[PDB]
């Protein structure tokens, strides 16, 4: 099974990477700039949300070399739970700074009520709140299930489990992927189309140069939630709506559409923290 | 363990958030620097935005809450006190046109707008510029020609040639042309125009520093 | 300054009554408040207490529960609201400033009171001297015994003397077992260790008779002595 | 007019009157003592109430409380030992570049580009902080502040001029103009009887509380004086400036003593101070960082980094235990 | 043009001041500095028990 193997090295660079990306991120936030300002404070909690979900992945990835769950009932729960915590936490965690943004550009009179320091926390918690609406529901419904050969943990206990699971399903889709998506595409957009006609944006070489890179940079995280999270919603979809026997090329696919889903959280801090112009200043 | 410090942690607590309160509504505000010439038209754009060191004017436009430090009022050396200014949104700088051939007057004017244009506090603070006294400079310029203040004014003696010329002779000033901008503005005075300007300027600013902030810019 | 009383009169035992304290002369929004009574055959006894802003409120164990203190900011009042009343709780309650911070001197301002009746781990303090006569001029020394050590880590002894002449509400003669009141001349002084306290007054004239007692502030309830009483 | 070579010959006479009295520098005196070593200084508190840059404190008499002015409009009271905040004055003017308090601990004073010096009462009955008085007349921003006691007072506005003020009457008794530029600082002797101002001429001055004229006059700076601090016995003083040089002076011998440089330092100096001593001499730079300076052997002794932007204020208590330094960070370490 | 008269009385008014020699008074500073040395917290570091921060 040379392709397990190589799966697994995917998923365990894909850790390294993340992890690795994720602790100098908050590295540097804590000691150099010191979340002084709201902006610090998301990309702090993206990157801790982004490391928590990625350090679950060595997990899930020695869990498909051994064939089965050796950590025990407790593990289990705390490794699903976070694991749909952290992806929870990191998407709406990008769907604040994206509204952020959009308030800091197209309504600056209120965003100088609005975006401060206090009201970030506020909101940050208030994320974690509605993340773990969906975190606890794990606690309450994971279990440790055992077959006749193989050990699995799944999320069914309810006898409703065509309608319980498929709810489950549909409810992350929409609040998930379809929500976020057209939140971050409506604010980017708009602010952009707002920048489009700013004075300091426009006039000369190098303001409008300075407004094609801003406008590179929205695009480019766009582009790059669009890509890291469709795959992993379209596969899930597909598969709860077709039969999709279990041959090598179906367990290829999955495990490459979830080594693309977190690829978005390996990739979160080198858009977001090591293109923002304040750390770029700061290591240069 | 904090027997009567309690109370005290208490009192410190509520001050705190008191400051913390006091803060966020000095955020709000909007600070505007106020420099110029002798007897420029400074006091006049002060009329029209209707409200013994440095003179402090407070007004609110649509919802905005604009503080103007006026500063001419001490004599003693600028670069002593120029840093407190760090930080302001703006500067207002105002420049007479019926001056340039009063006693190099406007030279003198150049001369402040270049060294307080290219201060090292200064380097990012958009300057919104002001050029009072519109009718005088039509009434000077048929008589009195451009040539007087630059010699090497090559072009016809027109209110708006000669108006373009000193405006884009103020704007090149800036060497950081990539830096800050420099709004510009000739001060009419009808229907408020020249706050609205003020308004739009800052709103600008105000954008570019969320910008900043956001880490976008 | 200025505390005014309202509220008092004769009670039917279980009923109820709210008492009033209306400031009106300095920054009521920033002392603490504490309501003190004075039963008619007792000394001073705490009641309860309120902090600045309302963040805290403490109440002796005897009107716990029963009783409810509240203060209006913006109107710059006082109420304490009582509820089952009974016939223990006949008393004058005074209604007394206090602010805390490092160097103030709580407890230094009392109201004149109200006089309601109703018809029908606590640091406790001794004075074994419950009164002694006098004349004008001498030097007279007041003794307070704690039980327990009111020398808290920080070095500060937290015991303060009042004084209560002849119908009148008491006043602040020394806080911190040392130092003087605002106002209070100079011959009085306090000294003393934990659980060892003195009052000593020299050259000591008329208009100073009264009673005088003993608080501790280390730790609520707050507790108040039996009151030595001067005569002439 | 004439008189200006009559001047000019008596600063040739003054140059040559102490130019004799140097027998030895004071280094070559010092030479043969050991050096205090390395000096470990860490933020024992950080008081964190200012939201805005600090341009002042000043520490009381009991060497607890502290009061810090900012720009924010704010001037906050703090009890060092616990970190609580004791009071919060809100200033009549947001611009503020001093505050002194009073050695009685019962007043504070106030000033900046308002020309104004505004002392504060703050032992009073009403539990509130009131204005007590409003002393006007500077025609220039106030730059220090310094109590001779809670009945006189004494300013350095930037009119070129220091004046001592009789705050119950609200009148100059004493007016002193002698400098030619701002004078940007000011220091009372340990007895209060004479003080000394750097003004931005490059030259501190000698004055005398009690009549009003300047005793002496110590030049050898190469630019602006922007700090001064009496030696702890009172026979001398240290200046710090712009060009990145503190040097000691000496009243009684009327010239300057060493020169504490360095050539890795080329940023100006914000504050001066002396341990309780006098051995050490903190000095505070626009480096962001503070320097130990050895006051008698010139050399260094340690390095105080703990701030992100000017350490503009700094103060050493009366007893010698803490350091404070204010920067335009918003924050105010204590440092031992 | 009083300030040149000015001036030169107050120059002259400094010119007489009886100068003590360099020596003598670094030597005051220095004994000043050694004699109180043991009263000074900051130089030689004293333990946490007296130490209120
Ligand atoms: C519809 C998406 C989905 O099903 N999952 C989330 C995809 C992971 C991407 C996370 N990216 C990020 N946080 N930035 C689930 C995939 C499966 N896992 C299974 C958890 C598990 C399974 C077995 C053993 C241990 C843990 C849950 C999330």
């Amino acid at each position: 099974m040379v392709t397990a193997i190589t799966i697994m090295a995917l998923y365990s660079i894909v850790c390294v990477v993340g992890l690795f990306g994720n602790f100098l991120v908050m590295y540097v936030i804590v000691r150099y700039t010191k979340m002084k300002t709201a902006t610090n404070i998301y990309i702090f909690n993206l990157a801790l949300a982004d490391a928590l979900a990625t350090s679950t992945l060595p997990f899930q990835s020695v869990n498909y070399l051994m064939g089965t769950w050796p950590f025990g009932n407790i593990l289990c729960k705390i490794v699903i739970s976070i694991d749909y915590y952290n992806m929870f936490t990191s998407i709406f965690t990008l769907c604040t700074m994206s509204v952020d943004r959009y308030i800091a550009v197209c309504h600056p009179v209120k965003a100088l009520d609005f975006r401060t320091p206090r009201n970030a926390k506020i909101v940050n918690v208030c994320n974690w709140i509605l993340s773990s609406a969906i975190g606890l529901p794990v606690m309450f419904m994971a279990t440790t299930k055992y077959r006749q050969g193989s050990i699995d943990c799944t999320l069914t206990f309810s006898h409703p489990t065509w309608y319980w699971e498929n709810l489950l399903k549909i409810c992350v889709f929409i609040f998930a992927f379809i929500m976020p998506v057209l939140i971050i595409t409506v604010c980017y957009g708009l602010m952009i189309l707002r920048l489009k006609s700013v004075r300091m944006l426009s006039g000369s070489k190098e303001k409008d140069r300075n407004l094609r890179r801003i406008t590179r940079m929205v695009l480019v995280v766009v582009a790059v939630f669009i890509v890291c999270w469709t795959p992993i919603h379209i596969y899930v979809i597909i598969k709860a709506l077709i039969t999709i026997p279990e041959t090598t090329f179906q367990t290829v696919s999955w495990h490459f559409c979830i080594a693309l889903g977190y690829t978005n959280s390996c990739l979160n801090p080198v858009l977001y923290a090591f293109l923002d112009e304040n750390f770029k200043r700061c290591f240069r | 363990l904090s027997a009567e410090d309690k109370a005290a942690v208490e009192r410190s607590k509520m001050i705190d958030r008191n400051l913390r309160e006091d803060g966020e509504k000095a955020a709000r505000e909007v600070k505007l620097l106020l420099l110029g010439a002798g007897e420029s038209g400074k006091s006049t754009i002060v009329k029209q935005m209707k409200i013994t060191g440095i003179v402090e004017t407070h007004f609110t436009f649509k919802d905005l809450h604009f503080k103007m430090f006026d500063v001419g009022g001490q004599r003693s050396e600028r670069k002593k006190w120029i840093h407190c200014f760090e930080g302001v949104t703006a500067i207002i700088f105002c420049v007479a046109l019926s001056d340039y051939d009063l006693v190099n007057r406007m030279h003198e004017s150049m001369k402040l707008f270049d060294s307080i244009c290219n201060n090292k506090w200064f380097t990012d603070t958009s300057i919104i510029l002001f050029l009072n006294k519109k009718d005088l400079f039509e009434e000077k310029i048929k008589k009195s020609p451009l040539t007087i203040c630059y010699p090497e004014y090559a072009g016809s003696n027109t209110y708006e040639e000669a108006a373009a010329y000193i405006q884009c002779q103020f704007e090149d000033l800036n060497k950081r042309k990539d830096t800050k901008e420099i709004y510009t503005h000739f001060t009419c005075a009808t229907d408020t125009k020249n706050v609205q300007f003020v308004f739009d300027a800052v709103t600008d600013v105000i954008i570019k520093n969320n910008l900043k902030d956001c880490g976008l810019f | 300054v200025q505390l005014v009383e309202s509220g008092g009169g004769l009670v039917q035992p279980g009923g109820s009554r709210k008492l009033s304290c209306s400031a009106s002369g300095f920054a009521f929004s920033s002392f603490g408040m504490h309501w003190v009574r004075q039963a008619p055959e007792k000394g001073l006894e705490w009641v309860a207490y309120i902090s600045s802003g309302s963040g805290t409120i403490y109440y002796a164990d005897t009107v716990k529960g029963r009783f409810t203190i509240s203060r209006d900011d913006p109107k710059n009042t006082l109420f304490l609201q009582m509820t089952s009343l009974r016939s223990e709780d006949t008393a004058m309650y005074y209604c007394v400033r206090s602010i805390y911070y490092y160097g103030s001197s709580p407890f230094d301002f009392w109201g004149q009171g109200t006089t309601l009746t109703v018809s029908s781990s606590d640091i406790v303090m001794t004075q074994a001297t419950s009164s002694v006569p006098v004349t004008p001029g001498e030097s007279v020394s007041i003794s307070c015994r704690s039980s327990k050590s009111l020398l808290h880590s920080n070095g500060n002894t937290y015991l303060y003397w009042f004084l209560q002449r002849p119908g009148q509400s008491p006043q602040l003669l020394i806080y911190r077992m040392s130092n003087l009141a605002s106002g209070v001349p100079d011959r009085f002084s306090g000294s003393g260790s934990g659980t060892a306290f003195t009052l000593t007054i020299s050259r000591l004239e008329a208009e100073d008779v009264g009673v005088y007692y003993c608080m501790q502030h280390l730790e609520y309830p707050l507790t108040f002595g039996a009151g030595t009483k001067l005569e002439l | 007019d004439q008189l200006r070579q009559e001047a000019e010959q008596l600063k040739n006479q003054i140059r040559d009157a102490r130019k004799a009295c140097a027998d030895a520098t004071l280094s070559q005196i010092t030479n043969n003592i050991d050096p205090v070593g390395r000096i470990q200084m860490r933020t024992r508190r950080t008081l964190r109430g200012h939201l805005a840059k600090i341009y002042a404190m000043h520490w009381g008499t009991d060497s607890r409380l502290l009061v810090s002015a900012s720009q924010d409009g704010k001037l906050i009271i703090w009890d060092s030992y616990t970190t609580n905040k004791v009071h919060a004055i809100p200033l009549r003017s947001s611009w503020v570049m001093t505050c002194a308090y009073a050695p009685s601990g019962n007043y504070v004073a106030c000033g900046g580009l308002d020309n104004i010096c505004s002392i504060y009462n703050l032992k009073t009955r009403e539990g509130n902080v009131r204005v007590s008085r409003e002393l006007a007349g500077h025609t220039g921003y106030l730059s220090c502040c310094r109590f001779l006691d809670d009945n006189q007072i004494v300013t350095s506005s930037g009119d070129t001029t220091c004046a001592l003020w009789d705050i119950e009457t609200g009148q100059q008794t004493t007016t002193f103009t002698g400098h030619t530029g701002d004078v940007m600082s000011l220091s009372l002797a340990p007895d209060t009887r004479l003080f000394v101002s750097g003004a931005c001429d490059a030259s501190a001055k000698l004055w005398d509380v009690r009549e009003g004229m300047c005793r002496q006059t110590f030049t050898g700076h190469e630019s602006d004086i922007n700090a001064i601090c009496f030696f702890p016995n009172g026979n001398a003083f240290a200046t710090g400036s712009d060009d990145a040089t503190c040097r000691l002076f000496d009243l009684r011998a009327d010239q300057e003593l060493m020169t504490y440089s360095h050539d890795n330092i080329i940023c100006g100096i914000t504050s001066v101070s002396f341990s309780k001593s006098g051995r050490l001499l903190l000095a505070g730079y626009d480096d962001f960082n503070c320097n130990v300076w050895d006051a008698l052997k010139a050399d260094r002794a340690g390095v105080l980094a703990g701030h992100d932007n000017r350490v503009s204020c700094l103060g050493v208590t009366d007893d010698g235990m803490a350091v404070a330094t204010g920067s335009w960070d918003s924050f105010l370490k204590i440092w031992n | 043009i009083a300030q040149a008269r000015k001036l030169v009385e107050q120059l002259k008014m400094e010119a007489n001041i009886d100068r003590i020699k360099v020596s003598k008074a670094a030597a005051d500073l220095m004994a000043y500095c050694e004699a109180h040395a043991k009263e000074d917290p900051l130089l030689t570091p004293v333990p946490a028990s007296e130490n209120p921060f």
